RNA sequence: UGGCAUAGUUGC
DNA sequence: TCTGAATTTACGGGCGCAACTATGCCGGAC
DNA sequence: GTCCGGCTTCGCCCGTAAATTCAGA
């Protein structure tokens, strides 16, 4: 079945497998994200609800007064998203916080309170997200794109051998906190177990456990199993557990029950390992040299001195061990320090340090933390407690938590934000444990290990901080109040929120400027992950290990879609299924195969769960049961692919699509492309310009219907219904009664965005596709916005494309064009262009507007108004003043000598000079918008009234005609109600359509719902009256200007750029090329039908840059033209229905076993009529990414048409007509028409301004700059003998200011000679080292 | 510097400068009233940091941040480093004279000149065009003149045509890694918006036409254009300056134009008759009655200058083909025929420029350069060269040679499993097997390619070289190498991680196949290698050609 | 009317 | 207990060229 | 609106100087 949408064209396709779940709204990562930061949460979890409770309420130093927290709200919009563009204020909402105040008195810790004081107070502005995932800050749509950060937990690392030079692998262990402290855990080749907090310095971790009151003995038998001499008669009777004994060799002789298992000197080997074992020997005599190198567990005290004689972490030794014979000590304790299993590094981190007591190991923290400060016990404590224990200064968040009990093998997920002692111990325990052998560092790359930061928790985080400040403030405060005089107001001041929330979304480094040139551009600018960012990497930092793809990014983040140069690989693109866990990592979906069946319920599984699963893969033979038809199925276990059993199958991938992103999933026949070829063509997919006209990717992939959809730039039907209206700028769908609400009536009302501006200069503009009394279903596309043709993505143009060399036209990669491309106007583009004039208050008077202009005459000012601002539709060409305005700052005034000599030359130059806004020189168009930003109290002008009053007719005339329209379709709801129970029709229309509060009904509902309907209408009156009041307000109102400027005139220029050599254009696998000719038509080579081919492709362009796709795709455009040919064959000549829909049947069932199945026998031979003149202009066709059609198919579907099979035709050449031997390729290719416009890259600079510091030519072409002769040019001209052509490239060309001067007016004179002179910036250079203590001169000859 | 309103510029130098003048002072004040010794103490420390941080800031440590946090340039700073002095306004500066578009290819153009847009020489050449108005007495004033230029008349483009005529300009790239990177040339105004730049040049450049940019230049002084008139233009940089070989070799059309022209096949049109010299065969080409590859006896006359400089005929009957006789219109006289009598791919193309170069002399082999590419331009029109999907022919050798080698990764697997082997040896043993099957793949189908046509309609089967387009166009040196076809048709083979590492695991796939989820999942892999590469580990070279540039 | 920072992009 | 050589550790410099677009540019007392 | 001021760690490589560790007398 077909909703009547997709049923005027179904695009054939050619994917073999089915598909299992739909594809995932698009922008949800956003939206989700910002959503559950501005919700409120009764369980406070998330957002605004979280912040506040964590920093709310809020005591005094002391007991005195405490102010706590009740709810927060978010206030209407001030403005539109469309008013907000406009005027360039942020999209925001003001949060209005209930904050209640109490007051604790003497002796009243629970008792009733003096007072209580409750306000709403009001704390900023928070942007707002619009429906389409972009924020409007300053006029400008911005993108906040999501940040993928090392996730907070415990990590260990190795720093392989890279360090000491013998490659020795050392082992960190760092403990990153969400908010807090770094504390790193490291080895050294003496193997001596450091702690570093914030990397600041290294010293003994030791250090730390003293620091948490642990004792010397407790550490020792904390972190080391206890051996244990027992002096019975003599000998040390030592108790020996066997399993110990592995590792080594026996340095005795072992004998027990009279059987020595391992003789003198022998090692140990497994069977006496067994035999010890199943023998039950527990204690055993050695000798006296054993225990010489023994380490004693804790310290022991002489009973007849009553004193110390060996510690704890002593080496014991003979004289230790008499002392201690006859002091009574008769069970010894040593640490058991295996050399290859258990190492002493514990006890050498003890020996080697300094610090013995715990207000020692304080001291020592805070002299590392502070260097040189007087140091204080109080001091001390209060730092460290303060550093890894204050729930206000560290916190592992809940997802830090998670990922420190998961890496420690702990059971629970859920604990305290602080750290703790048993956390810490864990820690180095497991640390230790690496570094003996057992165990494994973390790889940092995994996608287990990194979350992703969105918009919501970004702003969520910056609240945050702004909230701790003014938590400063309020606390601060609290001390030095009179209570009872004060609300909650001044306590409480907004400044440091607002400051913070618009620093970070309109100066950061992941707000960023939406790249919006393409529904495919912002959808994929949306849906961006970067690794850097606050918190994140830096290009100049990490190398060659995150750029790497990892076997993790299968399912949950494109390989392919990554921008190329300094950044590659930390700007990555989610992938199409990929979604957020609830912890922020990237899980992906899987089809759940339960027993040899593949189960059609969906698991969403994460990095580390998926790893420990075998994964069968989405190109798996099933049959309608489900069952994996192979014997073996090829799978992935832990990151390796490999082939598994029918049986051991635990999930298989959803779909073939799910391993790349939504700019590679538009490129068909993408498995046929080299990886770098399908990169290179999505980003340049994300640069296609829109041209005037859509046109239906002729061989698509199916996604270009839902990137159209998702991205919100068509109109789609909120609710199903019948067009009742429909015009260039408004179309009013009349709901269905099924889909209706009761009450309001009811009827859809979408206001299409004509022609716009757009943040790359192009246009946007919505054209309804749909007609009046057409059906309409739930989600259906009624207007489609830049590019997009019926819902579908439309970047570019599909066209006739031939592979071959053309006369060297096409040499390198360039493009042969006919003149039939740029005839049909079907690559002209419309570029939409912002100029604004602002007329300020500066010094010697304000600016001012006026219309009479100094030195232009009349014939210049012509185009201008009384008012001197342009007129709406003017074609302007460059130099052409839009808005002239001259001001009172114009020169100085002139002395009587002065005044008179300058009077006696017979000249009336005033004070007056121009500035007068002109457009660029070489840019065109037609005027299509003048907006006049007028500051409070400066007696608008005449054009500027005309503005307002043009505006606010306008205003009345929308909200009337949408008041109106809704009233009509509520009126015929009312008509429709009262044709039962009751009916007058005759004398209906005798009284007044509005007189229907005095008819006579029965007592039913029905009465009820017209009650409700008339109710309806007069709330609908009072707010259109209220609404028509709010909007002459905001209209008639002044605007807040930036301070200093008087008033503001924007002129929208409308460029249309139609082709031209040098314009870049590319097709959608990483092919590019510049026009280099626009060929006369006749020129251009043709068939034997006479149809020339719109463009000529070189095929050396193929073998080298192993793009085949295109190849593939050409063939299969042809056969794609080819159906349409034929159809247009049937439609031009009419034909009947049932020969027309034969055809189309036949080729919608052309395939292999393809599981559209698309049946013409419920259409009724009028939709089908609609089909054939939708695909007259050829067939459209869906290749999915990696489920595309086989070689075998597009053969089928060519000989379907009267097409030769191979995919080449015989061409003949125009100029000659001569034929072309070797068949060429022919067929249909999709051009892209690239953001890179010759125009706008052409630049040339004989003499403009110069630099200040430098008298140096200007950079760039936005201000007038010459090209930058770099120093590889000037090693170039040394490598000639050019040394005359360098000197005046860097002495007169650039910064010789008399040099230069002389040398411009000697050209003038007709005379090519320079002075050489010296350069002014060697005189900067000296006077710069002059500015230091070194005196560098330049000597005399 | 004013900003945007009324704050001015927040300058780095000011600050510190500023900084350092609050701490003097200060101090100068204590030290009036006698402060006591800890507080001055302070103060002069304070003094010492602030100096040394206007010195050279963040060279002790704490780099003293500004508003947005970031540390303050110190004079130091303004004279060291990338964006100090040294490399940024005295080592390489800005210039006026100077323009940048977007180039395009304009075949038509010689090798000593090229296409400036109209727009951009109006632009460039302005004080010239004030100069020739001057003098010609069209404005007498220099803003009567500026005026003139800006409007466009129809008499200032005359005026630019007759400046434009010997001044050469500059072209330069972006990256001049070598000194070929900027060249003269003689201005063709052009209608349009883009640089024509001839094809010959591209090579030198590294110029491709897919939007690249380059930058012209002005020579202004007399010694400036005659530098660049001769010792710059195109028409002298024939020989590159790092060896011998030439640099103005064509490139991908010309040479196919000129391999399919210089070639021969068992039977074709017109094949065996006896043809009265060169002219004739263009005749019969053109005619339609003779394939341009057919084996003929032509009348060739060849000049051999083995006396004291002095040409000598011979005239004999070589045993060539259409094409060839064609071809030897073109060359110059003291060139010996043999020199296109084979099937000229790109390596022999450049061997003829070479030898003309050193027996007749530059200009002969300038004049020969553009000849050579009109013709292999006209040919390779002519000849239709296409590439289809059904060219890359997939060898019957290929699965058994996959299993072959399957075979033996298993067994190699099957005895390291054993401990017969280490992980280190086993992976080097897997690499080195897959790489020989992958040879083995290439090989099959570069033998089931070259050969793949047999011809015949006069007897028996006779083998020939294909006229396959993959083949003729690899064969021909034009485009790609024995890799790129291998992977197009043959096993792709084994994949580099970015850090030089190589998955043991090979591809089983070419691009004319699948490469299904899996197998364009290790590709991947390569492909950021070969990114990465490009964007993180150019700084290596250019960092090695600036150490040798000043050490040298 | 020229400077710095951040982000994005093009050619190598 | 001293003294020289070799080794280890700490720390400062380096990290290609050219080009185009956009936004933002200081926070605290009278 | 006009005038006045002093909390981030996390890269790879190599050359060179300072500190340590041998290895003796
Ligand atoms: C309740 C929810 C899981 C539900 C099961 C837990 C698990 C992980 C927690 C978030 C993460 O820590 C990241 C971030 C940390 C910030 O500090 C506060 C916000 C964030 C979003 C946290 C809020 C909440 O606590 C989360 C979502
Ligand atoms: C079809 C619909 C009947 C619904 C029952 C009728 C009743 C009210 C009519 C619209 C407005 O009210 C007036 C307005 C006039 C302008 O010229 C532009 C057309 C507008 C929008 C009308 C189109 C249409 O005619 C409407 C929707
Ligand atoms: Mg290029």
């Amino acid at each position: 079945v077909y909703s009547y949408t997709e049923k005027k064209r179904i695009r054939k396709d050619f994917g073999k497998r089915p598909q299992v779940l739909d594809v995932p709204y698009l922008l949800s990562i956003q939206l989700d994200s910002f959503q559950k930061f501005i919700e409120q949460d009764p369980e406070g979890q998330y957002g605004l609800e979280a912040a506040f409770r964590s920093v709310f309420p809020i005591q005094s130093y002391s007991g005195n007064s405490e102010l706590q927290y009740v709810s927060y709200r978010l206030g209407e919009p001030v403005f539109d998203v469309q008013e907000c563009q406009i005027r360039g204020v942020t999209y925001s909402a003001p949060l209005r916080v209930k904050l209640r105040l109490v007051i604790y008195e003497r002796e009243a810790p629970e008792g009733t309170v003096k007072d209580i004081k409750e306000q709403e107070v009001y704390m900023g502005e928070i942007p707002l997200m619009t429906d389409n995932g972009t924020f409007v800050i300053n006029g400008t749509e911005r993108v906040i794109v999501s940040q993928l950060h090392r996730s907070p937990g415990v990590f260990f690392d190795s720093d392989k051998g890279k360090t000491h030079s013998s490659g020795k692998v050392l082992y960190n262990a760092r403990i990153i906190p969400y908010r807090g402290s770094w504390l790193d855990f490291e080895f050294d080749p003496k193997d001596n177990l450091f702690v570093r907090i914030d990397r600041r310095r290294k010293l003994p971790a030791t250090i730390i456990l003293r620091a948490l009151n642990y004792t010397t003995e407790q550490i020792l038998d904390l972190f080391f199993e206890k051996v244990i001499f027992e002096i019975r008669d003599n000998k040390l009777q030592m108790e020996l557990v066997p399993e110990r004994l592995r590792g080594e060799t026996a340095s005795f002789d072992i004998e027990a029950n009279g059987k020595v298992y391992v003789e003198k000197g022998r090692r140990i080997t497994a069977r006496h390992i067994r035999q010890l074992e199943k023998d039950d020997v527990k204690l055993i005599e050695v000798p006296v040299e054993y225990i010489a190198g023994k380490v004693v567990a804790k310290d022991y005290i002489d009973e007849s001195t009553g004193e110390l004689i060996c510690a704890a972490n002593m080496e014991l030794s003979l004289d230790l061990l008499a002392k201690l014979s006859q002091s009574g000590h008769k069970r010894i304790e040593t640490l058991f320090t295996n050399d290859l299993d258990h190492g002493p590094y514990i006890s050498e981190t003890l020996r080697v340090d300094p610090t013995n007591d715990r207000l020692s190991a304080l001291v020592e923290i805070y002299r590392m933390m502070r260097p040189g400060e007087p140091p204080t016990r109080e001091a001390a404590e209060s730092l460290f407690e303060n550093l890894f224990f204050s729930e206000d200064r560290y916190d592992l968040s809940a997802v830090g938590r998670m990922k420190f009990n998961r890496s420690l093998l702990r059971e629970e997920i859920e604990g305290s934000g602080i750290l703790s002692k048993d956390d810490i111990i864990d820690v180095m325990k497991k640390l230790i444990d690496i570094r003996n052998g057992k165990g494994e560092v973390d790889d940092i790359d995994h996608l287990g290990n990194r979350r992703i930061r969105s918009v919501g928790e970004m702003a969520e985080n910056q609240f945050r901080v702004g909230l701790v400040r003014v938590e400063r403030a309020v606390k601060e405060r609290l001390s030095l109040g009179d209570l009872d005089t004060l609300m909650p107001q001044d306590m409480i001041n907004a400044k440091p929120i607002s400051a913070a929330v618009k620093e970070f979304f309109g100066s950061s480094q992941l707000s960023q400027f939406m790249d919006q040139n393409n529904p495919l551009s912002e959808i994929t600018h949306k849906r961006r992950i970067s690794a850097l960012g606050p918190g994140g990497l830096t290009r100049e930092r990490a190398g060659f290990e995150v750029r790497d793809v990892h076997p993790t990014h299968y399912g949950r983040v494109c390989p392919i879609e990554t921008p190329e140069g300094p950044n590659i690989g930390l700007i990555n693109s989610l992938s199409v299924y990929a979604q957020t866990n609830e912890y922020g990592f990237l899980e992906t979906p899987y089809r759940k195969v339960t027993d040899g069946v593949v189960t059609d319920e969906i698991h969403y599984l994460s990095a580390i769960e998926e790893g420990n699963y075998v994964i069968a893969q989405a190109n798996s033979n099933l049959d309608e049961e489900g069952h994996f038809v192979e014997d073996l199925v090829t799978c992935r276990s832990k990151g390796e692919s490999s082939l598994f059993s029918r049986d051991q199958v635990d999930y298989m991938d959803v779909s073939t699509q799910q391993v790349v992103s939504v700019g590679a999933s538009l490129i068909p026949f993408l498995e046929h492309d080299d990886a770098n070829r399908a990169l290179m063509g999505a980003n340049m997919q994300r640069q296609a310009v829109p041209t005037l006209r859509a046109d239906k990717p002729l061989v698509g992939t199916g996604m270009e219907r839902a990137v159209a959809v998702d991205s919100g730039v068509t109109a789609v039907a909120k609710r199903g219904g019948v067009v009742q209206y429909v015009d260039a700028s408004r179309i009013v769908i009349k709901v269905n009664e099924d889909e209706m609400y009761p009450g309001e009536a009811g009827i859809d009302i979408y206001n299409l965005t004509k022609y716009t501006r757009s943040n790359q200069n192009t246009c946007i503009n919505q054209m309804p596709c749909v007609s009046l009394g057409e059906p309409v279903e739930r989600g259906d596309v009624l207007a489609d916005g830049p590019s997009t043709d019926l819902g579908e993505l439309a970047l570019g143009q599909n066209m006739r494309v031939a592979f071959m060399p053309w006369n060297g036209y096409n040499f390198e990669d360039s493009i042969l064009v006919s003149e039939r491309v740029v005839q049909e106007d079907r690559f002209t583009t419309i570029h939409i262009q912002e100029l604004a004039c602002v007329s300020r208050d500066t010094k010697l008077g304000p600016e001012e507007i006026t219309a009479d202009i100094p030195n232009v005459g009349e014939a210049a000012l012509s185009k201008l108004d009384e008012s001197g601002i342009v007129y709406i539709g003017a074609e302007v060409t460059g130099g052409d003043i839009l808005v002239g305005k001259v001001t009172p700052k114009g020169e100085t005034q002139l002395t009587p000598e002065e005044k008179l000599l300058r009077a006696i030359f017979g000249e009336k130059a005033s004070d007056v000079k121009d500035s007068s806004l002109r457009v660029p020189n070489g840019v065109s168009g037609t005027v299509i918008d003048v907006q006049v930003f007028t500051r409070d109290g400066v007696e608008k002008d005449k054009r500027a009234l005309e503005i307002e009053e043009m505006q606010l007719k306008q205003a009345k005339k929308d909200l009337s005609e949408e008041l109106q329209i809704l009233e009509a379709g509520l009126f015929s709801r009312i008509r429709a109600v009262l044709v039962a129970g009751g009916v007058e029709a005759e004398k209906l229309d005798k009284l007044p359509r509005d007189r229907w509060l005095e008819l006579g009904l029965t007592d039913e509902e029905k009465q009820n719902q017209l009650e409700q309907l008339a109710e309806q209408y007069d709330e609908l009156k009072h707010e259109f009256e209220k609404k028509l009041e709010a909007k002459r307000r905001k209209i008639t109102q002044g605007d807040d200007l930036a301070p200093g400027v008087l008033k503001i005139v924007k002129v929208y220029l409308a460029v249309k750029r139609r082709i031209q050599p040098g314009d870049k254009m590319a097709g959608r696998h990483g092919n590019k090329g510049v026009i280099s000719k626009i060929n006369p038509i006749e020129d251009m080579p043709y068939d034997e039908n006479g149809t020339p081919v719109d463009i000529v492709l070189n095929p050396l362009g193929v073998p080298s840059r192993m793009n085949i796709g295109q190849i593939l795709e050409t063939h299969l455009g042809m056969a794609a033209k080819g159906i349409g040919d034929k159809i247009n064959a049937m439609l031009k000549q009419q034909q009947e229905v049932a020969k027309l829909r034969e055809f189309i049947q036949r080729a919608y069932d052309l395939g292999a076993d393809v599981r559209q199945k698309v049946d013409l026998s419920t259409f009724s031979d009028e939709e089908v009529m609609r089909l054939a003149e939708n695909l007259r202009k050829g067939m459209p066709i869906a290749t999915p990414v990696f489920d595309g059609a086989k070689e075998a198919e597009i053969k089928e579907l060519l000989k379907l048409g009267d097409l030769p099979t191979s995919g080449q035709i015989r061409l003949y050449d125009g100029r000659t007509g001569e034929q072309f031997e070797r068949p060429v390729t022919v067929g249909y290719m999709y051009m892209l028409k690239l953001n890179h416009l010759v125009d706008d890259k052409m630049h040339a600079r004989s003499t403009g301004s110069y630099s200040l510091v430098t008298q140096q030519p200007l950079g760039g072409k936005a201000q007038f700059g010459g090209q930058r002769f770099g120093e590889m040019e000037v090693w170039a001209l040394e490598a000639y003998g050019a040394a005359y052509t360098l000197q005046e490239m860097l002495t007169v060309k650039s910064d010789d200011v008399n040099g230069r001067t002389k040398m411009y007016k000697n050209i003038v004179d007709g005379n090519h000679q320079m002075e050489p002179g010296m350069p002014e910036s060697f005189n900067v250079l000296l006077k710069e080292i002059r500015s230091l203590g070194i005196n560098i001169e330049l000597e005399d000859e | 510097v004013p900003l945007d309103g009324g704050r001015f510029a927040t300058s780095d130098l000011n600050d510190l400068y500023r900084r350092v003048i609050n701490r003097n002072n200060r101090l100068k004040r204590l030290l009036d009233l006698a402060a006591p010794d800890i507080i001055v103490r302070n103060e002069k420390r304070m003094l010492q940091e602030a100096v040394d941080a206007l010195l050279d800031n963040g060279r002790r440590g704490r780099a003293i941040t500004g508003s947005n946090k970031r540390p303050l340039k110190s004079l130091a700073d303004m004279i060291k480093g990338k964006q100090g002095r040294f490399r940024q306004n005295l080592l390489g500066k800005r210039v006026d004279y100077s323009g940048r578009s977007v180039i395009t290819v304009g075949p038509y153009l010689r090798l000593h000149q090229c296409g400036l847009p109209k727009k951009m020489a109006l632009e460039l050449f302005k004080p010239f065009i004030y100069g020739k108005l001057e003098l010609r007495g069209l404005a007498t004033t220099i803003k009567a003149a500026k005026k003139m230029v800006e409007r466009e008349e129809a008499v200032v483009w005359d005026i630019l045509d007759e400046v434009i005529r010997e001044h050469p300009v500059l072209l330069n790239r972006a990256p001049t890694l070598h000194r070929l990177g900027i060249q003269a040339f003689e201005p063709v105004l052009i209608e349009g918006k883009a640089i024509q730049l001839h094809p010959l040049v591209c090579a030198a450049y590294n110029a491709d036409f897919d939007g690249d940019q380059m930058a012209v230049h002005v020579p202004l002084t007399l010694e400036a254009q005659l530098e660049a008139r001769a010792l710059m233009m195109s028409t002298n940089n024939i020989l590159s300056p790092a060896n011998g070989e030439p640099i103005i070799v064509p490139s991908q059309d010309v040479v196919l134009g000129l391999y399919y022209m210089t070639r021969d096949c068992v039977n074709a049109k017109g094949e065996g008759m006896v043809l009265t010299g060169p002219k004739e065969a263009e005749r019969l080409y053109r005619s339609g009655l003779a394939s341009l590859h057919a084996r003929v006896k032509v009348r060739i006359t060849e000049y051999e200058k083995d006396a004291n400089g002095e040409l000598v005929a011979k005239t004999s009957l070589k045993d060539t083909t259409v094409g060839r006789a064609i071809l030897w219109m073109i060359v110059p006289k003291g060139l010996p025929y043999s020199i296109v009598n084979q099937a000229l791919g790109k390596k022999a193309i450049s061997k003829m420029l070479n030898t003309c170069y050193r027996i007749l002399g530059l200009k002969p082999t300038v004049i020969f350069a553009d000849q050579i590419m009109y013709t292999g331009f006209a040919y390779a029109a002519r000849s239709g060269a296409s590439v289809g999907i059904d060219d890359m022919v997939i060898p019957e050798k290929k699965h058994e040679i996959i299993s072959e080698a399957e075979a033996e990764v298993a067994e190699i697997q099957e005895q390291f499993q054993s401990g017969l082997v280490t992980a280190g040896e086993r992976y080097n043993k897997v690499i080195d097997i897959w790489a020989a099957a992958n040879d083995r793949v290439s090989k099959a189908m570069m033998d089931n390619l070259q050969t793949e046509t047999v011809i015949n309609r006069d007897g028996q089967e006779e083998k020939q070289v294909s006229f396959n387009s993959i083949y003729m166009m690899a064969d021909s040196g034009a485009r790609g190498s024995a890799a790129q076809i291998r992977q197009l048709a043959g096993m792709r083979g084994l994949m580099a991680k970015p850090d030089g590492s190589i998955i043991e695991t090979p591809i089983t796939a070419n691009f004319r196949e699948g490469l299904n989820v899996l197998q364009y999942f290790i590709s991947t892999h390569g492909a950021r290698k070969g990114l990465a590469d490009t964007a993180l580990k150019t700084a290596n070279s250019g960092y090695l050609t600036r150490r040798l540039v000043d050490v040298a």
